């Protein structure tokens, strides 16, 4: 959508439409420290909440940034955003 | 644009047992304890809730040294050893919180009265100790 | 069940007319008081206290050229 | 494309108004490509008059102009204001269209009220343009929806971070960084975020990176909204400041460097507050960062930002990723102390990552080795990390010493 949200950027652009790579390394096993994570006495509240994203959770927007400029699958575009409702408190 | 609304990823059978599990598994009767025990030891569709388990030692062991309850703790520990011999399940995702669990019990002080459970306090040590090697 | 079990059920929605008339009120009056304060302090501000901007910012009276333009005209419609 | 006539079956209907039972396809067809052919030659002689008699409307006393050249008797009737009315007349398997004329009183064309006399042909002169440009006398021409607070609120704090004044922007920033109701607006914001930095591909400014940047830093210091579902245009946006080669419009003076760090520090950030056994957040940047850092053919600018991600996860990271891969130093310095190219931007952006990996690697090599480190630096790849790591054990000492 053009005069949706990001309006600002469409307008700016002018478009008027309408081995250390191991598996093993990367598990929190061998990248988190224990001591640290407990408070130990020292001066959380999740998972006990049924679902989350898809995106954010599955997709690869890593992939999203193109990586170089000129090798682009696709440039400057319209982009239209999807007004998808979901989350919650939103009343609609 | 109203959108459809999202399910969580476990059954109400596997919440419902997940409910029951970790019920029986904070230790007001013996035998219910035991088969929980056993039960996570054995059953194969227990991967997919191993998250829910994992934060629920986790958070469970650091809210229960505030006020030092050994019981909590020596069946959180015995949940621990129940979720290691599975053999289905892969921990190895889930065990930079396991560790930092049973390393405060082990080298944490003891909120409770010492003299009275000191030998429960090493029994609780040495199943951390055991967990850990 | 946990061997063949399925419950495929929704998410039980809000139907409290209680709570849901006071979340859009205190986010309205949150809103409206983070927009009027942000727009008091990036201009020129008034006080009814002296040297009072931090608690009850007013933003400036500017005059108008032609002012029943902005007083008698509706703006949503 | 092709010669386009009248339909044959039009001529089937036209000869049975005279008479004619049955009239055989070639001879349908050898009717419709003549008047076909005489409708071209008075469609194309019409268009003589509306050009020459300078019109472009093509009236109908244009076709009379040209029925009259042809020598055709003319069409009686069709001066009169009229238009194109068709009635349908369903009928049972007859299908057609007619007329349907209409009759008046002959009284009531005696008795209708005159239109006003004409006026008669007169000149009027006035400039079109005056040594230049026109005048402007009258003679020429003239040259789920946010509610309106929020709505307002949203246009005033995104116009604010677009770079008018900093006073605004800090302001803005601090309204972002400390409001209790500013959910409701949060997708709008991930909207306008993910969709800004996609436009840093068609205009490459790094100042609105910069700002956009610090808008989704301002994002996360928030207490009150929670940004675990909206945070995925976020992450690409602050990745898009570490991974991409162009971040600059002069790359040679922009100090893309800066975008890196910071939003290096700002996925540190994001993947230590919101990364969960279910999200696998952490293990899939740190995947994204090694595939691109291991993998040759890869820019010194997106290597930078590789190792400055990398680096900025923390120490056990920089241990099992960044400390295999020390030899490429080496590959580093070969364009570096070595070469006649030497005017190119290759040697900058080289020896940038230079100083990022031996600031980096210095606490790593002062965490696993001796303590004396007396020639560690040649044991080390180019000696020179070495001399970094000694560096480092003397500010560790420092620190001590401070302590």
């Amino acid at each position: 959508w053009r005069y949706g949200p990001a309006r600002l950027w469409y307008d700016m652009l002018g478009v008027p439409e309408d081995d250390l790579l191991a598996d093993e390394n990367f598990l929190m096993v061998t990248q988190l420290h224990w001591e640290d994570d407990i408070i130990w006495d020292g001066e959380p509240w999740y998972s006990i909440f049924p679902i989350d994203n898809e995106d954010l959770v599955y997709g690869r927007w890593e992939d999203n940034i193109i990586w170089d400029a000129q090798a682009m699958p696709r440039l400057l575009e319209p982009p239209v955003l999807t007004l998808d409702p979901n989350d919650e408190n939103l009343i609609l | 644009r109203l959108k459809p609304r999202s399910i969580h990823e476990l059954s109400v059978e596997q919440q419902l047992y997940y409910k029951e599990i970790t019920e029986a598994c904070v230790g007001s009767c013996e035998a219910k304890r035991a088969e929980a025990l056993q039960s996570i030891a054995t059953d194969p569709g227990l991967y997919q809730m191993l998250p829910r388990f994992s934060t629920f030692i986790s958070e469970g062991v650091r809210v229960n040294v505030v006020q030092n309850n050994l019981a909590l703790l020596i069946y959180l520990m015995r949940m621990v050893k129940a979720l290691m011999d599975n053999p289905t399940l892969y921990l190895e995702k889930y065990v930079h919180e396991l560790i930092p669990a049973v390393m405060t019990c082990i080298v944490s002080r003891q909120l409770c009265l010492r003299p009275d459970v000191d030998n429960h306090w090493a029994l609780r040590d040495f199943a951390a100790r055991l967990v850990a090697q | 069940p946990h061997t063949y079990i399925k419950t495929p059920t929704y998410r039980e929605p809000v139907s409290d007319y209680q709570v849901l008339r006071e979340k859009a009120a205190s986010q309205r009056r949150d809103v409206e008081r983070a927009l009027t304060r942000f727009m008091a302090k990036t201009g020129e501000t008034q006080s009814l206290f002296k040297d009072d901007v931090s608690t009850f910012p007013l933003i400036a009276a500017r005059p108008f050229t032609i002012p029943y333009l902005t007083a008698l005209l509706p703006s949503e419609l | 494309l092709s010669n386009t006539v009248l339909p044959s079956e039009s001529m089937k209907v036209v000869a049975e108004s005279m008479g004619i039972a049955q009239i055989q396809e070639e001879t349908c067809q050898l009717l419709t490509d003549e008047v076909s052919y005489r409708i071209k030659e008075i469609a194309q002689d019409a268009l003589k008059f509306m050009h020459m008699g300078k019109r472009q409307k093509l009236t109908t006393s244009d076709i009379d102009y040209a029925l009259k050249l042809k020598n055709v008797e003319p069409l009686y009737g069709f001066h009169a204001q009229e238009f194109i009315p068709f009635r349908f007349a369903s009928g049972g398997g007859r299908e057609l269209y007619f007329y349907e004329e209409k009759e008046v009183d002959l009284s009531d064309i005696i008795n209708t009220p005159l239109p006003r006399v004409p006026l008669d042909v007169c000149l009027k002169a006035h400039w079109l343009s005056i040594e230049g440009c026109q005048p402007a006398i009258p003679e020429n021409p003239p040259p789920h929806e946010l509610s309106v607070e929020q709505q307002l609120y949203y246009k005033e704090i995104t116009e604010a971070c677009v770079g008018s004044c900093e006073a605004k922007r800090a302001e803005a920033l601090q309204s972002i960084a400390t409001d209790p109701g500013l959910y409701q607006m949060l997708p709008r914001f991930s909207t306008f975020i993910s969709e800004g930095v996609r436009v840093n591909v068609v205009q490459n400014n790094l100042a609105l990176l910069i700002y956009l940047m610090r808008m989704v830093k301002a994002l996360m210091d928030n207490p009150t909204l929670y940004l675990e579902k909206y945070v995925h245009e976020l992450i690409p946006a602050v990745m898009t400041c570490i991974v991409s080669r162009q971040l600059c419009l002069r790359p040679d003076v922009d100090n893309h460097w800066a975008l890196r760090d910071f939003a290096a520090r700002l996925v540190a950030q994001i993947c230590k507050h919101f990364s969960t056994t279910t999200n696998n957040i952490q293990s899939r940047i740190t995947k994204t960062f090694t595939k691109s850092w291991v993998d040759e053919k890869t820019p010194w600018t997106t290597r930078y930002g590789s190792i400055a991600g990398l680096a900025e996860l923390g120490h056990d990271v920089i241990k099992t990723l960044i400390l295999p891969r020390l030899q490429q130093e080496g590959e580093r310095i070969r364009s570096v102390l070595d070469g006649p190219v030497l005017s190119n931007i290759d040697r900058i952006g080289a020896d940038h990552v230079q100083s990022l990996l031996l600031k980096h690697c210095a606490p790593v090599l002062a965490k696993l080795r001796p303590p004396p480190d007396n020639q560690d630096a040649y044991r080390a790849e180019f000696g020179s990390l070495g001399p970094l790591l000694c560096s480092q054990v003397v500010k560790a000492r420092a620190q001590a010493a401070l302590q």
